[PDB]
């Protein structure tokens, strides 16, 4: 199964809070390993995962080189805010946002499945690198200005050369260093809880805790019949320890609890689970 | 189009009074990035840490705000969020059953 | 690494 190295840039203006801010974070799969925050004095690229403590000795220039790259990005996208505002003729008293997401998916053979670079303005698609990694799709007339500038700059080929070369190499390097964290599939710990509401109704809540990676499926059934439409399913949420939690809950009539089952699929489970109260 | 945050408030481990635990406020699906998120103990702001700003495939942001806590039968916990998409702060009480 | 080249929009 594939792995992915992904980087996420946010530059935004915050009129009334001071100068624009830039935050750049990396992830391998669902685990964040690095951050850069322009609000720091002399901001540096900084490790956010324990296995990253080992890269200083393997790559003594890693932190200085990543600090330079992120500082350069911080300058580019914060100036970019003023550039794009000018394309739209937007006033500077408003808050605006540029986001960039780029990275690579690698398959089980160690080779690139796909690269991507996409940008958003005020939360909407703005410009994206096409799947051929030589050309750009521009969302509107303003983004066509950007597109022309990046075609003249030959930036797609610089993108392609990173996404196909360096991105893949580094994903492989991180998967090796962070093997114990990244290559785990930690199954959910599951249980059902029982919450009477009224005299004739009760809530059954099916819990999945401590699982990695994030992808999971929770379902309720009644007599083998899928309850998806009637259940309350919360969005998967981080537990703050590097894993995730989810639950699905259902209102059933008192006395009928034994008729319902919870079904859990997660890649760390040897087979899908069925739980009953 | 500003996007309103969704909020969940929950412990890392199932709550038991007197045992140290971790209180989380997970707020997500919001846009633009500037947001105020606080955990409150009996209506008073707690010292918390906040995760690095990231976002999902639809470009909406998510954040985790957290701190150590030891639940009780007495203490009430809540999460307070204010965001440019909101006209007033959003208060969400902690329910140890979620 | 973070990509080492960035271009102004």
């Amino acid at each position: 199964g594939f792995h992915s190295l992904r980087y996420f840039y946010t530059a935004w203006s915050r009129p009334g809070s001071g100068e624009p801010r830039f935050v750049a974070v990396g992830y391998v799969d669902d685990t964040q390993f690095v951050r850069f925050d322009s609000d720091n004095a002399s901001p540096r690229a900084e490790p956010r995962a324990p296995w990253m403590d080992l890269v200083e000795q393997q790559d003594p220039q890693y932190w200085d080189r990543n600090t330079r790259n992120a500082r350069d990005a911080a300058q580019t996208y914060r100036v970019g805010l003023d550039n794009v505002r000018g394309y739209y003729n937007q006033s500077e008293a408003g808050s605006h946002t540029i986001q960039r997401m780029y990275g690579c998916d690698v398959g089980p053979h160690g080779r690139l499945l796909r690269g991507y670079d996409q940008l958003a303005y005020d939360g909407a698609d703005y410009i994206a690198l096409n799947e051929d990694l030589r050309s750009w799709t521009a969302a509107d007339l303003a983004a066509q200005n950007t597109r022309r500038k990046w075609e003249e700059a030959g930036y797609a080929e610089r993108d392609r050369a990173y996404l196909e070369g360096e991105c893949v190499e580094w994903l492989l390097k991180h998967l090796e260093n962070g093997r114990e964290t990244l290559l785990r599939a930690d199954p959910p710990k599951t249980h059902i809880t029982h919450h009477p509401i009224s005299d004739r109704e009760v809530t059954l809540r099916c819990w999945a805790l401590g699982f990695y990676p994030e992808e999971i499926t929770l379902t309720w059934q009644h007599d083998g019949e899928d309850q998806t439409q009637e259940m309350e399913l919360v969005e998967t949420r981080p537990d703050g320890n590097g894993a995730f939690q989810k639950w699905a809950a259902l209102v059933v009539p008192s006395g009928e609890e034994q008729r319902y089952t919870c079904h859990v699929q997660h890649e760390g489970l040897p087979q899908p689970l069925t739980l009953r109260w | 189009e500003p996007r309103t945050p969704k909020i969940q408030v929950y412990s890392r481990h199932p709550a038991e009074n007197g045992k140290p635990n971790y209180l989380n406020c997970y707020v997500y699906g919001f846009h633009p990035p500037q947001i105020e998120i606080d955990l409150l103990k009996n209506g008073q702001k707690m010292k918390t840490e906040q995760s690095d700003l990231s976002f999902s495939k639809d470009w909406s942001f998510y954040l985790l705000v957290h701190t150590d806590f030891t639940p009780s039968t007495v203490d009430e916990y809540s999460c307070r969020v204010n965001h440019s998409s909101l006209a007033a702060p959003h208060m969400v009480k902690w329910d140890r059953n979620n | 690494d973070y990509i080492n080249t960035n271009v102004l929009p």
